[PDB]
């Protein structure tokens, strides 16, 4: 089953700076990657689907890029409300799988 | 109208049904099989379309017993319907030429 | 019944035979060739089915001389039988239209 | 001349048009989709040719919604035109045999 | 004998010629292009056979301009000949049914 | 997206010697590689297309080879006018991408 590697596990950025989360798949999965945000005590929330597609209700600040095995979730100018854990999830092959997660720290 | 046209049209409508049903059923049969890629509906509809036409790029295909069976049904429906349109055209052309002669 | 139907039916039955024989013979020809994947009967039957219909996904194929020959026999049998069903339908539609006119 | 020939010829000319338009439109639909390979015109024309004939090697194929739709149009145009040539030949052979008999 | 049979047979013989010529010419066009795999005659003959039948597994295919052109000629020759056999069968079945009726 | 690696970043050759620039792709791209030359304060100039095809107006001294992931740009007997930065560019998959560049030093 496809292994999704999220490294580093923790990221520290200064307020307003540009941050980038990385997700690496153990084999090519096209653009079948999706990103979720989970704040402390909250349930996961879909941020970006299919590597770069935006969801309605999500700040324009969030963007995604990549294809194949390497994927990135970017935030232009991070703010306090973005403090949370970030997970990638692939749907290219069964079974769906999740990356281990990256914590955003400001 | 004439039988052949009724048979050709009917085996268009039936094909469209097989494409949708064949697309829904392939996802049902393939989820659960480690490594399978025919697991979301949109690409499964594309898969069925390229199967029924017999183009088969190889970008997607069933790995399970049932998904494959579904695949065979999709293949026959497409090939059958195309053979019925060709036969209907020949009938229209033949019957039409009998006149021009 | 009419010849064409007898020929169409016959070249269904014959096709089913070629699918089973072509599946058994491909495994026989391919085992022994390093790298070959058409080596177990279940997937070989699936391989023959996708060959006879001319879909050819590319998930499986022969790499040896004999396995390939078998492949050509499977291809011709499938294509031939489909061309015989189309021809039988045209005959039924044509002969049937002569009436409606 | 006879209808069938007019229909066969017409659905050659139309096919050549679909091959060029289908080649130009696939590049338009596929650029912008990360990972896409059907993005330069020369290979896209080759892609359309192998799609319309239903050979589909799998060396190139659309990954976007629109590129795929274009693909379906290219498939139908090729299959349709080949079914129209076969039907035209049958008409010529049938009408021609009525004489020899 | 009857025209259609003469045309069907002729476009078998011609096909066999295209398979050999198409196999020799593909190797000629493809050698010299870095990465090409259609470069030895035996597998090139297998390639042509799977192209003319439209199965196209994707194990081998041309990457050069001329090799591709050759590929298109092989495709048309195979498809054309199969469409001529189907048309010849329909003529034999149709003319034969006129009797049974 | 395909990553094009150009290493070394700087190459030093003696006048008249044979030099070779390397470009490595992160995945197989056939022969869909192109080379450009950019002199100090100048705009890029197409040198070789599709890994080995010559362009008109370009010295015969320039040649290219390779397929798959490894590519080479060669210059038979370098001269002063060849002092510049060299970039590879792939067109196999979208989006087109450029290598980081190699500076030719004599
Ligand atoms: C339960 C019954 C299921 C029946 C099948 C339904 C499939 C879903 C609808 C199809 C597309 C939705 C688009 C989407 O959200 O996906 C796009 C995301 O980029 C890419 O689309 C794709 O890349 C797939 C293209 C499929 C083309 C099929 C052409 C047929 C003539
Ligand atoms: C000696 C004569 C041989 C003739 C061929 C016989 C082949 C064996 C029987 C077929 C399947 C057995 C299932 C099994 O144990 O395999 C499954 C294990 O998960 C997966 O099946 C497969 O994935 C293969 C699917 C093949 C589908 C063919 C559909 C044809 C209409
Ligand atoms: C805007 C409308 C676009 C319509 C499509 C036009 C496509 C471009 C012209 C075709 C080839 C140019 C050659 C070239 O510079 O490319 C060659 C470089 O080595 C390799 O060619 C190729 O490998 C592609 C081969 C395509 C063969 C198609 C055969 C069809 C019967
Ligand atoms: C100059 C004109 C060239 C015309 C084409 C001639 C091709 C050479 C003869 C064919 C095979 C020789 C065997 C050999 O030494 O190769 C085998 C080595 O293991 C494997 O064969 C192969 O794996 C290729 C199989 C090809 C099967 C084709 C079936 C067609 C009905
Ligand atoms: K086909
Ligand atoms: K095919
Ligand atoms: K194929
Ligand atoms: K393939
Ligand atoms: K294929």
């Amino acid at each position: 089953d496809i292994l999704l590697t999220q490294s580093p596990a923790i990221l520290s950025v200064s307020p307003g700076e540009r941050v980038s989360f990385s997700c690496r798949a153990s084999q090519s999965i096209g653009t079948d990657i999706h990103w979720y945000q989970q704040r402390t005590n909250g349930s996961p929330r879909l941020l970006i689907k299919y590597a770069s597609e935006s969801i309605s209700g999500i700040p324009s600040r969030f963007s995604g890029s990549g294809s194949g095995t390497d994927f990135t979730l970017s935030i232009n100018s991070v703010e306090s409300e973005d403090i949370a854990n970030y997970y990638c999830q692939q749907s290219n092959r069964w079974p769906f799988t999740f990356g281990s997660g990256t914590k955003l720290e400001i | 109208s004439a039988l052949h046209w009724r048979a050709a049209g009917a085996a268009t409508v039936l094909l469209v049904i097989v494409l949708l049903a064949g697309s829904y059923l392939a996802v049902l049969a393939e989820r659960g099989a480690p490594g399978a890629q025919l697991i979301t509906y949109p690409r499964a509809l594309w898969w069925a379309c390229e199967t029924a036409t017999t183009v088969x790029y190889g970008d997607l295909y069933p790995v399970t017993l049932w998904g494959r069976l579904v695949a065979v049904v999709v293949m026959v429906a497409g090939i059958t319907s195309f053979g019925l349109v060709t036969a209907a055209l020949a009938t229209w052309f033949v019957g039409r030429e009998q006149e021009r002669r």
